[PDB]
């Protein structure tokens, strides 16, 4: 549904899973940071579009990047 | 050298004649631009120089100003009196139809020299008197620009001698100048 | 000029001065005439005369509502209706505009900038305060020198 | 040496080189580099142009009064019909002074350029310094020259003549304007009763 | 009035103007400002087939290139200007 | 002082000093010349 | 790698909020592989809060 996108300006600050409502997120090894870690979005399925890693990113501009695309049943939040 | 001390632009070393280095708001900046502003000058220069004698000396011999003879085309019926005689064929549209060939095979024919220097000054034709193949060549066309530009001055003293005080001439405007001059300047036209 | 006689000669501009005394000589009939209320329109009365009597005097121009209309092109007549007011405000709005250009220099150059403009140091702002008297001498000063004006290689540009 | 003001420190950019300097720049208008070298440029000639601006104030206004010239007041004397027109005469004025002061642009710009004769190049200026043209046209008797010491003297005399005649003019000026009277009557009102011709009762 | 001769010599000046006068300044212009181009290419090269510049109509014999198409485009010149003459004298 | 004055130049005390100076000046100047639309000088 | 600790560095990244702005250099990783080392201190923040962000030494000159 959602495409999340990691870019290579990640710092490997963890923030971005830790602020995840919808267990997209993971960190995966890295070469590119001191942490020696990167996120990925292998569930980005089930990604609602929220944004809470992009507030949750330190790095400028920011390096989890959510773009709003084809919204299915995982991504509209719903219940019914 | 038109202000001692003025550091002269790159672009103006003082080897083109005339080359006073006046640009201050640096037209000629640009080296293209530059080639065109030089022969450019000298078209309106010495269309200027063959005008002060077409204002003058129609005015001093009396057959009216530069302005008076030149509204009889407005008028439908004007007959173009020329030294005081009416030519057959001035008509505005006989007139105009023959400058509009004349003039513009003149001009095209000038167009197409490639040379940024024939372009300037192209003797031959144009020179049968020979001073242009003699010992002073670097001087007269000194003297070309600074009669020109003088000329140049003139005719635009011309036109707004004519806005300032219309139905008048620029030797009536030197008559009117001759007989009281501390009193009918400029500062009539600056202050109103 | 646009129409527009003058308000000393215009006889709607002198009808409102009639038709404004005659409401407040009216509003004078229901009180004592030593009263303390009465004093206010007295005053108000005197108040209104006086402000008729200088707009005719100025050269303002009436028109056919009786009111005076304010010539702004820049007429020589006109100068105190936009020109001379003009030129008043300016320097006084040049001068809100300098000492608060200056204060910011002042205060970027100091160990906590940020805490210099929500405690503004008196001291050092009206020591500039007074120098914002001479600014046109100071703000063409600066734009000659280059300092006015920043280069935009130093400019925050958001990006394309 | 003295200052405007005891107590209060001399600022970094005037220094006591120039004649008639008493640290009095409160509101920095000579701070920047380069600054100072027209500001004294611009005193000069303002300063210049007062003297002459007061020996044509008050000094025919004061031969009026005696009543050896009776020449009319400074403040009606554009009104004052001539050889030429009032209009004409700004016009030439200004013909005149775009050479003189055009001169005088160069000086200031790039010295040591403009002091040579434009027509008969063996006339040249005899000035060194920057405003001060010496020659035998502006300073005949030659005494522009001589000792620093001396120099610096004649030079401070210059400005503190100059900086009370601009303070005069500039004064004879507010003088006519609300009070519509020529600047040595006003004197001579002031010589009767001091008390009752002053600023507030003329408003 | 005078319309057999007014027309006919303005537009007789005109193509006069167009032969011999402003031919090396029109062909110089239709050779540096060329075909009409999108994006690199040709519109006949694009894929036009109606934009194709015809060449039997532009078949022409006289020695410098002067075609029908600058006789109608010349000569309708001199017919815009003889009948501005025309206009403006008939007043 | 080193406090008090401190917090009397705070941002919102300084605006309600000069604004309360600002239009105490301006009610002032339309006391004793009220009604002033043309500028004589 | 980089230009200095503690020097003064102006950023060339465009999405930076810090584009054309004096920063100052406080850490390089000097560990290979790294693609942003520099790690640039700003007197300002972001709209994030933040003043701290990681460049490449070719988005960086000495200023
Ligand atoms: C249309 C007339 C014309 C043109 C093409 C030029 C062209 C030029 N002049 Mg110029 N000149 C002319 C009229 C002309 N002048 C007249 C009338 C004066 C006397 C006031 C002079 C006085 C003058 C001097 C003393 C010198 C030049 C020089 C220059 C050259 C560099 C400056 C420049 O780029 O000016 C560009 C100017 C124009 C394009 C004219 C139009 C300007 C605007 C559009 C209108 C201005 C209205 C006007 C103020 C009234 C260039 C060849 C210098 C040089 O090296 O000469 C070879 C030089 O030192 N000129
Ligand atoms: C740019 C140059 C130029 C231009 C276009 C004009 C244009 C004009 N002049 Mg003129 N003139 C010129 C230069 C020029 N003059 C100079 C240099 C002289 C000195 C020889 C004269 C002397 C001259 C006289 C004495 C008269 C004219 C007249 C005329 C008018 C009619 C000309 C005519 O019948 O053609 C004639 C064409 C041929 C002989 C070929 C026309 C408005 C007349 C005028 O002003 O109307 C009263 C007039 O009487 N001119
Ligand atoms: C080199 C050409 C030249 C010369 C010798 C003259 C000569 C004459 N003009 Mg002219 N004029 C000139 C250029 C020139 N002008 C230009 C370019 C302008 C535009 C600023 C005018 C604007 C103009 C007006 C509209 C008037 C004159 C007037 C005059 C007279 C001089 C009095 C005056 O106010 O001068 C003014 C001269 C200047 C402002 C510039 C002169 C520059 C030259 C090089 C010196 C005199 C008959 C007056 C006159 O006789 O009419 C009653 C008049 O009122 N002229
Ligand atoms: C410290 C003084 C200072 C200076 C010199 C200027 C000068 C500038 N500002 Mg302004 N401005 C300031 C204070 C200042 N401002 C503050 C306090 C605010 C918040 C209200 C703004 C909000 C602001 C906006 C919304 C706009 C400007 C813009 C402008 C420009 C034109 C002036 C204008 O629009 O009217 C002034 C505009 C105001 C809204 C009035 C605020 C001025 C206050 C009263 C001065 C306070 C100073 C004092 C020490 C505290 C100019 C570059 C415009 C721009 O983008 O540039 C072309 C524009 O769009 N400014
Ligand atoms: C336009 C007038 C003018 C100018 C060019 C200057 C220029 C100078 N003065 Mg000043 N001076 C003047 C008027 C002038 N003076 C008068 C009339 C007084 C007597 C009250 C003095 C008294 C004085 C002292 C005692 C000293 C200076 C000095 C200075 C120097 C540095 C400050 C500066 O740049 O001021 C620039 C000033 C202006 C650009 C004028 C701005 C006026 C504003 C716009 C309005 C002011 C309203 C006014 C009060 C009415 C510089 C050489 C110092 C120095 O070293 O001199 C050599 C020095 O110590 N001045
Ligand atoms: C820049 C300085 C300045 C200026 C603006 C003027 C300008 C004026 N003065 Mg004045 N004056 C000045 C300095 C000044 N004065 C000085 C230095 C003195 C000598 C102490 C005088 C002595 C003086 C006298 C004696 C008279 C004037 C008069 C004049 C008027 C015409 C001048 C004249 O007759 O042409 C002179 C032209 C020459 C070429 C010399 C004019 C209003 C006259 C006046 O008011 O009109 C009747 C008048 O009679 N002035
Ligand atoms: C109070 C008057 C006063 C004083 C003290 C001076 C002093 C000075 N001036 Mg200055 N100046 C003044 C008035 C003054 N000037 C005015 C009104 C003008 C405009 C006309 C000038 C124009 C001027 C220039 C442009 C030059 C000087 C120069 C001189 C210097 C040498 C001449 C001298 O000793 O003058 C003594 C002054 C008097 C005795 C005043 C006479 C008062 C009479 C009686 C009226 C000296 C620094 C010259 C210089 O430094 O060159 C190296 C120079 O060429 N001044
Ligand atoms: C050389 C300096 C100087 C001298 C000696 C005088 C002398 C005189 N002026 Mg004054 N005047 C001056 C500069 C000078 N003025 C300046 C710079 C201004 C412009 C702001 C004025 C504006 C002025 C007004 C409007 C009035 C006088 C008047 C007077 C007289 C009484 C003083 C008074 O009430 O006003 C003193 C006012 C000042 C602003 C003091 C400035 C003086 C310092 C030295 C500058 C007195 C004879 C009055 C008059 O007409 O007398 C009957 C009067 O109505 N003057
Ligand atoms: C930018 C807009 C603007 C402008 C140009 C003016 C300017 C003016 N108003 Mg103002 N006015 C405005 C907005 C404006 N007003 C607003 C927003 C209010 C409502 C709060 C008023 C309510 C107001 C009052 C109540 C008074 C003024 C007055 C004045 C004058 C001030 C004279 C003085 O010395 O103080 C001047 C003509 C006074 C005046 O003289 O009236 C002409 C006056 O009576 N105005
Ligand atoms: C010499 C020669 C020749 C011949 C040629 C010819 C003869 C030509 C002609 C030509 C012509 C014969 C042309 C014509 C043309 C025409 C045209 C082209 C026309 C057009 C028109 C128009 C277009 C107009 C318009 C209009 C209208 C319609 C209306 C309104 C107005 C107007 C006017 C605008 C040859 C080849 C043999 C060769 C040898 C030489
Ligand atoms: S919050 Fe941003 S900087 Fe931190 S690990 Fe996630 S993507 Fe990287």
């Amino acid at each position: 549904a959602h495409s999340v996108k990691i870019y290579d300006t990640c710092i490997g600050c963890t923030q971005c899973v830790r602020a995840c409502p919808t267990d997209v997120l993971e960190m995966v090894p890295w070469d590119g940071c001191k942490a020696s870690q990167i996120a990925s979005a292998p569930r980005t399925e089930d990604c609602v579009g929220c944004k809470r890693c992009e507030s949750a990113c330190p790095t400028d501009f920011l390096s989890v990047r959510v773009y709003l695309g084809a919204e299915t049943t995982r991504s509209m939040g719903l219940a019914y | 050298e038109w202000l001692p001390g003025n550091p002269r632009p790159s672009y103006l070393d003082g080897s083109a004649p005339g080359d006073f280095g006046f640009d201050p708001l640096g037209l000629g900046e640009v080296p293209e631009n530059l080639e065109r502003f030089k022969e450019s000058e000298l078209i309106h220069a010495r269309w200027a120089m063959l005008a002060v004698p077409g204002v003058l000396i129609p005015e001093a011999l009396g057959y009216g100003n530069w302005v008076s003879a030149q509204k009889w085309a407005a008028t439908p019926g004007g007959q173009a009196t020329y030294l005081g005689n009416p030519v057959p064929w001035g008509n505005l549209p006989v007139i105009l139809a023959i400058e509009f060939l004349a003039i513009a095979f003149a001009e095209s024919q000038r167009n197409g020299e490639p040379d940024p220097e024939k372009r300037k000054y192209p003797g031959g034709a144009f020179d049968p008197l020979g001073f242009s193949k003699g010992a002073n060549l670097e001087e007269l066309k000194l003297k070309e620009i600074k009669n020109g530009r003088l000329a140049l001055v003139a005719f635009l003293g011309f036109a707004v001698q004519a806005i300032a005080y219309p139905g008048t001439g620029p030797l009536e405007n030197l008559k009117t100048h001759l007989a009281d001059p501390w009193h009918n300047t400029i500062a009539h036209v600056i202050i109103p | 000029v646009a129409g527009l006689t003058p308000c000393k000669e215009s006889k709607g501009f002198a009808k409102r001065q009639k038709q404004e005394i005659k409401k407040l000589e009216g509003r004078l009939k229901l009180y004592a005439p030593d009263s303390a209320p009465a004093l206010a329109i007295n005053a108000t009365i005197e108040k209104t005369k006086r402000r008729f009597e200088f707009y005719g005097n100025q050269g303002l121009l009436c028109g056919t509502d009786g009111l005076p209309h304010l010539i702004v092109d820049g007429d020589q007549a006109h100068l105190g209706e936009f020109v001379y007011p003009g030129l008043v405000f300016l320097y006084i709005a040049g001068w809100i505009g300098w000492v608060g250009r200056a204060y910011l220099i002042d205060v970027r150059t100091s160990k906590k900038p940020t805490e210099k403009e929500i405690i503004i140091d008196v001291p050092l702002a009206l020591r500039i305060m007074s120098k914002g008297l001479t600014w046109p001498v100071a703000a063409i000063g600066e734009l000659r020198s280059g300092k006015l004006v920043e280069k935009s290689s130093n400019i925050t540009v958001s990006p394309r | 040496r003295p200052l405007w003001l005891p107590g209060s420190e001399a600022p970094k950019w005037l220094d006591g080189s120039l004649p008639g300097d008493y640290g009095f720049d409160p509101l920095d208008l000579a701070a920047e580099p380069g600054r100072l070298n027209w500001m004294v440029q611009a005193e000069l000639v303002h300063c210049r142009w007062a003297m002459l601006g007061a020996a044509g104030i008050f000094i025919p206004e004061l031969l009026t009064k005696i009543g050896i010239l009776n020449t009319p007041s400074w403040y009606k004397a554009g009104d004052a019909t001539y050889f030429a027109d009032q209009g004409t005469l700004f016009i030439v004025e200004l013909l005149l002074m775009a050479w003189a002061e055009s001169r005088r642009w160069a000086d200031i710009a790039r010295p040591g350029s403009v002091n040579t004769d434009p027509i008969f190049p063996n006339n040249k200026l005899t000035g060194t310094d920057v405003g001060y043209p010496g020659g035998l046209w502006f300073d005949p008797l030659g005494w522009g020259s001589g000792s620093e010491d001396k120099l610096k003297e004649i030079r401070t005399k210059e400005v503190k003549n100059g900086r009370l005649a601009m303070l005069a003019v500039l004064g004879a000026f507010v003088q006519a304007n609300v009070t519509h009277v020529g600047p040595i009557d006003n004197l001579f009102a002031h010589l009767a009763d001091p008390y009752h011709t002053t600023i507030l009762q003329s408003l | 009035a005078n319309t057999a001769l007014t027309i006919t010599l303005s537009t007789g000046a005109l193509l006069f103007l167009g032969r011999f006068v402003f031919l090396p300044f029109q062909r110089d212009n239709v050779s540096r400002q060329g075909l009409p181009v999108q994006n690199g290419v040709t519109h006949f090269d694009a894929g036009d087939s109606r934009a194709q510049e015809v060449t039997s109509f532009l078949k022409t014999n006289d020695p410098a290139g002067f075609t029908i198409v600058d006789v109608l485009a010349w000569g309708a010149l001199g017919h815009a200007v003889g009948f501005f003459i025309l206009a403006t004298i008939n007043n | 002082m080193q406090d008090v004055k401190t917090y009397l130049s705070t941002a919102p005390v300084l605006a309600t000093l000069w604004f309360g100076f600002l239009a105490g000046l301006l009610i002032e100047i339309n006391r004793f010349f009220p009604d002033a639309l043309v500028l004589p000088l | 790698i980089g230009p200095k600790r503690g020097s003064i560095v102006k950023v060339l990244r465009r999405e930076s909020y810090w584009f054309n702005d004096t920063g100052k250099v406080v850490a390089v990783d000097q560990a290979p592989g790294v693609r942003y080392p520099v790690v640039v201190r700003f007197d300002k923040v972001n709209y994030a809060g933040v003043s701290t962000n990681n460049y490449s030494p070719d988005e960086l000159e000495q200023s």
